[PDB]
């Protein structure tokens, strides 16, 4: 059928582990979260021990909700195992946002391989205790975590000019160019000329043996260079998400399912929402709107989020783009009923029948109250 | 004399430095610049790591040449 009902059947066949401790316990700080969640985490043999509840604490911040700490830590860990700098991963091309692993990577840090089973490692444990990564990789990421094979069509999301280039000589006789089996890259301010196969650099392209080479620069391109790094990444996501299990996806529905933002920008759900009924941007009741949405926690803001759109993960690129039932239906909140009465929410348009109440600490009480009976 | 230091994010850096100067001494530089602890630093010329004793002309390193950064992963 469709995704949802994946979803479900997915998270039902992750067995939970009853030979582990009740928690996960995490004491990190966030200046040196990259290093202090390498070594906790690589610390333990056994991967079934991340399954376990996560209770992680930083810089002995104490009392604050798990979920809404755990959800803090996969954003920051997010943008460190994902910062080039490190020259683990990086962007697959200029201006483009994507992520792929680097394949010099054992060139700026002899241990990449094991922050590269790492980086799997988290991402399993984002799956398994269903939040996400902040960031994106390219498809063929996806399509090789699917054991999926990577052809030429693959090439044009992530570069289409060498995408371009390839299609050029499939559909022309390059003979005449003198191309050979080798190909050029520049590294830490220096040229190497890779052989794309033995004896390479003598080979030269006609029309009878493109097709092999466009075959092999593919494959050089994305699968070849980072084999040992991939691997390493596999073997830490499926020490918590069963390989098997997760073939029921495509490359599509595997990138929402570890990828995305967890919690709201407050900002930019205000900037783009809508009023009704005589409502507006500077109306007291929905300024103490606002000012309830502010100092809610990430856990109560994202419960409202879902109490309003039925669903808890934010759209991308903002609520600019926000969507409906049936069309782009905007976030809306309209004056509706009576102070006596509970906000009411309809999924389908995105909108909340918010009473004007005469308080701030009313708004308060109501608002949850409403969104703890629909749970 | 100028030197730049490119790093894996595309992004260039300018440093005004001496050729007098040690590694240490330009780890020093970026970190004021782009805010980095030096001992987090690995610097490439000619696809070689810069040690933090030996100067810039000990590498041949002149104006208008071009280093690499990379920070560092501590393993272990």
């Amino acid at each position: 059928r469709d995704y949802k009902r994946k979803y479900e059947f997915f998270r039902r066949k992750l067995k939970k582990q009853n030979d582990i401790p009740n928690k996960f316990e995490m004491k990190l700080r966030r200046a040196t979260v990259l290093e202090d969640s390498y070594r906790r985490i690589m610390g333990v043999k056994r991967a079934d021990f991340l399954k376990a509840r996560l209770w992680i604490e930083f810089d002995g911040e104490k009392g604050l909700d798990y979920g809404g700490v755990a959800r803090e830590w996969f954003f920051l860990i997010s943008k460190e195992m994902f910062n080039p700098y490190y020259g683990l991963f990086e962007y697959s091309a200029t201006d483009n946002y994507t992520l792929q692993i680097n394949p010099n990577s054992g060139l700026c840090n002899e241990d990449h391989l094991s922050y590269f089973k790492f980086i799997g490692r988290v991402a399993g444990m984002a799956v398994y205790h269903g939040k996400l990564l902040d960031g994106f990789f390219i498809r063929p990421f996806y399509k090789m975590m699917l054991h999926k094979p990577i052809t030429l069509h693959d090439m044009e999301s992530v570069d289409s000019e060498y995408y371009n280039s390839l299609r050029w000589i499939l559909e022309n006789d390059p003979t005449e160019l003198d191309l050979r089996f080798i190909i050029d890259e520049e590294l830490f301010g220096q040229t190497h000329q890779h052989e794309l196969k033995n004896g390479g650099s003598e080979i030269v392209v006609t029309n009878k043996n493109k097709k092999e080479y466009i075959y092999l620069v593919i494959q050089w391109r994305f699968v070849n260079r980072i084999q040992k790094q991939m691997a390493a990444f596999k073997e830490g996501f499926f020490e918590l998400i069963p390989q098997d299990l997760i073939k029921i996806f495509d490359e599509n529905e595997l990138e929402l399912l570890m990828c995305g933002l967890g919690d709201v920008d407050v900002n930019d759900w205000r900037e783009h929402t809508k009023y009704k009924n005589g409502y507006s941007a500077n109306h007291q009741v929905i300024q103490w709107f606002w000012k309830a949405v502010l100092m809610m926690d990430s856990e109560k803001r994202i419960r409202l989020l879902q109490f309003v759109t039925g669903t808890s993960r934010v759209p991308m690129n903002g609520f600019a783009e926000l969507y409906g039932s049936n069309g782009p239906q905007s976030f809306t909140v309209e004056q509706w009923g009576t102070p006596e009465k509970l906000p009411r929410a309809h999924t389908c348009f995105n909108r909340l029948d918010l009473p004007p109440y005469e308080s701030f600490e009313e708004l308060w009480d109501k608002l949850q109250m409403a969104i703890e009976n629909t749970q | 004399m100028q030197i730049f230091v490119k790093t894996l994010t595309g992004k260039t850096i300018t440093l005004e430095v001496e050729p007098s100067d040690t590694i240490e001494n330009v780890k020093a530089k970026i970190q004021d610049k782009e805010g980095i602890p030096p001992d987090q630093q690995r610097l490439i010329f000619a696809g070689k790591q810069l040690e933090d004793g030996r100067t810039l002309s000990d590498y041949n390193i002149q104006k208008e040449s071009t280093l690499h950064l990379v920070l560092r992963l501590r393993g272990g």
